[PDB]
């Protein structure tokens, strides 16, 4: 209900 | 590898030319070739020194 | 055609722009690579990096959020997003003072031939004598003269190629007059330097020259 | 039969134009290749790309999306496309700011300064572009104008250091002036040819000239 | 009669003021280079 | 990795500054390259020593 | 028209006293350096 | 409904 969209390219 | 040509200036604004060329033509004497074929060649006429760098003594 | 938005932030700043839903939208920091992002609240679906550096995204939610981003160097932002209907726009992201390095690397290298002539007239006038240089007498009236003038040889140098001089100047005249230095040219001379800088003439001679001459 | 409809776009810039949903279209840069296209919004058919360094592609909607065409210098355009009737199109991409090519930094400082003018000046006058130079749009207001002239660019060459244009010089006025070669210098240019060897028109506007700037 | 030659094609380059690796400030100068060299002009009469 | 310079003070409060530049201009005569391309080379201008620091001989 | 230098910078800190790591009090004094070294300016006329 | 008709020869 919280969380995030975490993302890390190479 | 050793230093570059100079050019010399004239002596008392113009972009460079070069210097005009000279030909030398050659009459040769006909001949039969080594499988019977007599020949007529004309004159031959070949360059003998390239052009050179130089500045025109003009009105500067 | 259009020229991409381009606005200016601290390091962590957050600005206040405008995306849309469809159409992807583009975020690039020029000089940069994007390595992370974090996009909460609208929860938007694509994320690839190009090749540029940069990162494109397509949002899908209906309200204004915000949007992370991040470095390679490390400098983070913020951009608080709020979709539209359509036409996807392409925005620029760049710091103020950060970004400062006005290192230039020396290009524009020389020639051969005149590399070797500044060398060898330089070490003529510091001293300093090159290895492979020795003594040799003044050529005798090597340079012209224009005019009411004089030569006096003192020396030279010879070796291997160049082989330098050095002659001196008398103004042997009243009054004071101009210099332009292609009047000293002789046949065979490679360089005129003058030494005591000065482009009119007084009277007094006690300034040197020197020409350089194949042959040596 | 026609030219291709050629275009600006600064790096990541929009231009709105119309494409066929019949037809399949191309996009294509010249001194480079696109090696990505994601154009999603209207969900073209399918992408292909060719050995030239074009991509082609075909879209069946009928609205207005977004294209992101991506090459492999680390340059990125987009396009805002509109499906229309029918007879494809052909477009070219020109950049506006030319790109970074360190193969092209080592050639130019492998050799001397002066030779590297006069290989860049003959690839201009013969025709023959080197390898590793692109060809970006040609900036407007490079030179000066000593006197009522018309300047009119034709196309530029440029890749990582010296950026060559191609100009031309009208005499818009009645009678013949001196054209001195250093009347067009400004702050970044670094050689300056006059094609024909004309030391001074006549009235009629047939001259072109060359200019070598600088960060290209 | 004699067969002649054809006239040389130049092109005369302005190098702006550039400053050199060595730290030399080079001043504006002139380089001069031929691009169509000439050869044997072909007769149209004979 | 001998001893340091001294910087001989004036005779008879200003803080230091360094000294003045002097440049040398060489006139290279025009030349031919190796691979036939004429000069005409302008005068090139370099430094021959550089600065060295120095007390101004104000009112001190 | 000869081509000129750029004149350099400096900045002159002032050394506040310090006692040594062998005991040996120094007074207030002055050290100089140079930031940005001088370079050739490029003429904006020709 | 939209794909090509791509050839390479050798």
């Amino acid at each position: 209900p919280g969380m995030m969209d975490s993302q890390e390219f190479s | 590898a050793t230093s570059a040509v100079e050019v010399p200036s004239a002596s008392r604004t113009v972009h460079p030319q070069r210097s005009r060329d000279q030909i030398a033509t050659v009459w040769i004497a006909p001949w039969v070739d080594s499988d019977n074929a007599f020949h007529q060649p004309g004159r031959v006429s070949f360059v003998v020194s390239p052009a050179d760098w130089v500045l025109p003594a003009r009105v500067n | 055609a259009q020229s991409p938005a381009t606005i200016s932030l601290p390091q962590g700043g957050q600005f206040r722009l405008s995306i849309s839903n469809t159409d992807p939208n583009m975020i690039f920091i020029p000089g940069d690579k994007v390595t992370a992002i974090t996009a909460p609240g609208g929860m938007l679906a694509d994320k690839r990096l190009t090749t540029a550096g940069g990162v494109l995204f397509t949002s899908v939610a209906t309200r204004t959020f915000t949007i992370f981003v991040e470095t390679a160097l490390g400098q983070t932002f913020s951009v608080v997003a709020t979709p539209v209907k359509g036409e996807g726009r392409v925005y620029r992201l760049m710091s103020a003072e950060p970004p400062s390095r006005p290192e230039t690397r020396k290009w524009e290298t020389a020639q051969a031939y005149e590399k070797l002539l500044i060398s060898l007239n330089r070490a003529v006038l510091t001293g300093d004598i090159p290895d492979g240089y020795g003594e040799v007498k003044p050529l005798s009236d090597g340079i012209r003269l224009p005019g009411g003038f004089s030569v006096t040889p003192l020396k030279a140098w010879a070796g291997d190629q160049l082989r330098a001089d050095r002659y001196e100047l008398r103004n042997a005249n009243t009054w004071g007059v101009a210099l332009r230095e292609q009047d000293f040219w002789k046949p065979g001379v490679r360089a005129v330097m003058f030494d005591n800088n000065a482009q009119t003439l007084m009277g007094g001679g006690r300034m040197t020259v020197t020409v350089i001459r194949g042959n040596g």
